[PDB]
């Protein structure tokens, strides 16, 4: 199963550097070109850069906006990808992602596999950590809950329900800023035949504050 | 540096029906040995990163659906989708591959649906949240079309609007609705010396306002 984890991301001050990484599996690294594409927040995908496989001797190019600030390689012996970036500015706040490119030419071509990408917000502001608050009703078939993850810096938070187990029933809301601070929440809807006999709670991570929180919703 | 045009901008079209849409380079992507096109089109569905759909212009990827086409040389490509579902739900790009790479800006597919009416939950202030001398109410407005609905916040029968934070989800990969939820943020002193926590929608589904309300003084 091929498997492309960003790691890395995070808040980092304008001016500053940062190094991304890409963990690989399931498939003969070495054999790949490896690419590195961004998406800024509600915009389109950009590439950055590729490096080239082992008959290629692993060679580097790159787009002309991160040329010479941006620096592509490869851990062969680990199947790591790396991505070092200088000088970051606003500009540069995105989702990163690693994918894998170009085997043989005769085959293509195209980017193959993506990861789930790492956000990288170049800011000032400092990191803070989210206040969970769980959402119970104050009565049919069928109740609705939520978790309200009041900011809270940077973006993002993780949402879960019981452990990722609810997934259908679930809608998470795109975070809303406020005065340098996010908030978003979360809602499922499940049978309430089945709450509160079964536990619905939610799981929030905040990986720039390292806060993970549990907040089990109990009726009242 | 080849340049990547996308058109239309957005379009939305219902489950069903045909859609097409453009990609244009501003130099040819045309190998005269290979005689292929490099190029290939990307579903990036809501909240997920990018798929492969498409490379060499018109070759399909394993996996994906027929209902997709490439068709295209040079500098002037297409893909298409006969039979639009609601999974198809995205923005498309198209990427040239001829020299390094190069995105267009995409094209986003919406799915018109049947209007749908939402469903509308109301939550009190938790008591942790209270603990700070702070006050949340929050209200789900869930599984509704189209986008565009007017909430408003009665607070003892007057509107509020002061402190209020909505959030759409983006449209459903499956039922093609959306999702808001709205908050309105009191202090605790001022979530007390009020009753009346009304969350209402008027939407297009309703000339009468969907609502629900709770009174803090029966919690
Ligand atoms: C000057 C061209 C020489 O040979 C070609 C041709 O028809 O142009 C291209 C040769 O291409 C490769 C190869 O070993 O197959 C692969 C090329 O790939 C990349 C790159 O690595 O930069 C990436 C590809 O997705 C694509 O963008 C191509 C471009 O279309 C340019 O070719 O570039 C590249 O690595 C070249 C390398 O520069 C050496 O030429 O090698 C190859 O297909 C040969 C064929 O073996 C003999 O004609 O044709």
């Amino acid at each position: 199963e091929v498997m492309l984890v960003e790691s890395g991301g995070g808040l980092v001050q304008p001016g500053g550097s940062l190094r991304l990484s890409c963990a690989t599996s399931g498939f003969t690294f070495t054999d790949y070109y490896m690419s590195w594409v961004r998406q800024p927040p509600g915009k389109a995908l950009e590439w950055l850069g590729f490096i080239r496989n082992k008959v290629k001797g692993y060679t580097i190019d790159y787009s002309a906006s991160v040329k010479g600030r941006f620096t592509i390689s490869r851990d062969n012996s680990q199947s790591i990808l790396y991505l070092q970036m200088n000088t970051l500015r606003a500009e540069d706040s995105a989702t990163y992602y690693c994918a894998r490119d170009m085997r043989r030419f005769d085959d293509g071509d195209a980017m193959d596999y993506w990861g789930q990408g790492t956000l990288v917000t170049v800011s000032a502001a400092k990191t803070t950590p989210p206040s969970v608050y769980p959402l119970a009703p104050g009565t049919n078939s069928m109740v609705t809950l939520g978790c309200l993850v009041k900011g809270y810096f940077p973006e993002p938070v993780t949402v879960t329900w019981n452990s990722g187990s609810l997934s259908s029933g679930v809608h998470t809301f795109p975070a809303v800023l406020q005065s340098d601070l996010y908030t978003l929440s979360s809602s499922v809807t499940v049978p309430s035949s089945t709450w509160p006999s079964e536990t619905v709670t939610c799981n929030v991570a905040h990986p720039a504050s390292s806060t993970k929180v549990d907040k089990k919703i109990v009726p009242r | 540096d080849i340049v990547m045009t996308q058109s239309p901008s957005s379009l939305a079209v219902s489950a069903g029906e045909k859609v097409t849409m453009s990609c244009k380079s501003s130099q040819s992507l045309l190998n005269s040995r290979t005689r292929k096109n490099y190029l290939a089109w990307y579903q990036q569905k809501p909240g997920q990163s990018p798929k492969l759909l498409i490379f060499w212009a018109s070759t399909r990827e394993s996996g994906v659906p027929d209902r997709f086409t490439g068709s295209g040389s040079g500098t002037d490509f297409t893909l298409t989708i006969s039979s639009v579902q609601a999974e198809d739900l995205a923005v498309y790009y198209c990427k040239q591959s001829y020299n390094l790479r190069t995105f267009g800006r995409g094209t986003k597919l919406e799915i018109k649906r049947a209007d749908a009416a939402p469903t509308v939950s109301i939550f009190p202030p938790s008591s942790e949240q209270l603990t700070s001398g702070g006050a949340s109410v929050v209200c789900f407005l869930n599984n509704f079309y189209p986008k565009d609905i007017n909430v408003k916040w009665k607070i003892d029968g007057s509107e509020r609007q002061n402190g209020v934070l909505n959030s759409w989800t983006d449209q459903d990969s499956k039922d093609s609705t959306y999702s808001m939820s709205s908050t309105l943020t009191l202090t605790k002193d001022e979530y007390e010396r009020h009753n009346s926590y009304t969350c209402e929608a008027t939407h297009k589904t309703s000339t009468s306002p969907i609502v629900k309300s709770f009174n803090r003084n029966e919690c």
